[PDB]
């Protein structure tokens, strides 16, 4: 049972594409959200795809941010595009089997955990 | 005849662990989508079945435990879990056929100063067998000497309250947790979905 | 943010005596124990002695023999202990702990076991000729 990332330097304007992609299980049933951290400063949520399908995103910035997840292929996806050095930090992605429509924005409410990948703009 | 659930789910008040309620439910039609089909529940992991189809599944019987627990303890409720709470307080059997549902109730059941009427036992010499309730007080001889009624080092008062403040990071904050467990007794169903 | 600061330590004659304070700040718990504890050389840490905020209950290790007092100030967030007939055996960092106290059927109840919430950074006390 793992989380794995994918796809994370780019400069300003440019997109980045992360994929979070799970073993050991089926993601059918979880919600996967986002969060990132930045040197210095508290963890963030950023997006959460919930097991309906439903996108929330957290971040005001990221209001620039899309979410995606492919069931079939046991993935889920951020789209991030007009990339700011703000946005420098590791990202994680994280799962939890909560209600249907469930996405929480509390890192702490979330089982299962990625290892991280660094995004740097 | 819909089942009462809302007297489970929205009850004003719950158990503590050490002493967590269970609700025999019978003889009606139950609507599990209320549950699932909802933003409601950070923890809703079904066990043997679909949290999708449960509107489709017939039982003899289903059993809601239900209690507060810390949010960071939630993992516990589950089959194969060691711990505070599985080991002393409220244990699933290998084999649970049912659902956990759980959510933060910060709202509810924290107090400014610390709400102590949740309780949870500490100490205990052995480990619970699945769905044993334990509710005596006896003082837990931690050491080789007898306590011969006298509480002191390495004689504990056995329950401990969380003292639930609104403050507490949420790995300490209050969730409640309502466990169903289905019966699977070959014997005429009692409990089906609407369908 | 719960916060212990032990104060009071020091070295003394063996059957002299000191008066550890252990002044507590950030404490939001209504209901609460607080304990002595401490750790000899090359030992593991034990309980000394356990006090119940509400009602100023006590009770101590079997080490201590009538020799120590613990006690609270309320008004200053302060809890003492005085040790007194001091010996070699003394010799140890003592700590001061405060855990959440408990109510059952009624009552309240106070337990200072390994566990506690909160610890203090401790104190040197040294018994020496
Ligand atoms: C327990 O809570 C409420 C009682 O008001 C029931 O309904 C929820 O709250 C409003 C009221 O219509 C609606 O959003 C939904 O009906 C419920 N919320 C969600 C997120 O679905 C709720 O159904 C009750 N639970 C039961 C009966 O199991």
């Amino acid at each position: 049972v793992q989380l794995v990332e994918s796809g994370g330097l780019v400069q300003p304007g440019g997109s980045l594409r992360l994929s979070c992609a799970a073993s050991g299980f089926t993601l059918d049933y979880y919600a996967i959200g986002w969060f990132r951290q930045a040197p210095g400063k508290e963890r963030e949520g950023v997006s959460c795809i919930s097991s309906s399908g439903g996108s929330t995103h957290f971040a005001d910035s990221v209001k620039r941010f899309t979410i995606s997840r492919d069931n079939a292929k046991n993935t889920v996806y951020l789209q991030m595009n007009s990339l700011i050095p703000e946005d420098t930090a590791v990202y994680y992605c994280a799962a939890q089997s909560g209600s249907y429509y469930w996405c929480g924005s509390d890192w702490h409410e979330y089982e299962y955990w990625g290892q991280g990948t660094q995004v740097t703009v | 005849n819909l089942c009462p659930f809302g007297e489970v789910f929205n009850a004003t008040r719950f158990a503590s662990v050490y002493a967590w309620n269970r609700k025999r439910i019978s003889n009606c039609v139950a609507d599990y989508s209320v549950l699932y089909n909802s933003a409601s529940f950070s923890t809703f992991k079904c066990y043997g079945v679909s949290p999708t189809k449960l509107n489709d599944l017939c039982f003899t019987n289903v059993y809601a435990d239900s209690f507060v627990i810390r949010g960071d303890e939630v993992r516990q409720i589950a089959p194969g879990q060691t711990g505070k709470i599985a080991d002393y307080n409220y244990k699933l059997p290998d084999d649970f056929t049912g659902c956990v549902i759980a959510w933060n109730s910060n709202n509810l059941d924290s107090k400014v100063g610390g709400n102590y009427n949740y309780l949870y036992r500490l100490f205990r010499k052995s480990n619970l067998k699945p769905f044993e309730r334990d509710i005596s007080t006896e003082i837990y001889q931690a050491g080789s000497t007898p306590c011969n009624g006298v509480e002191g080092f390495n004689c504990y008062f056995p329950l401990q309250s969380y003292g639930f403040q609104p403050t507490n990071g949420v790995g300490y904050q209050p969730y409640r947790v309502v466990v169903l467990s289905f019966e699977l007794l070959h014997a005429p169903a009692t409990v089906c979905g609407p369908k």
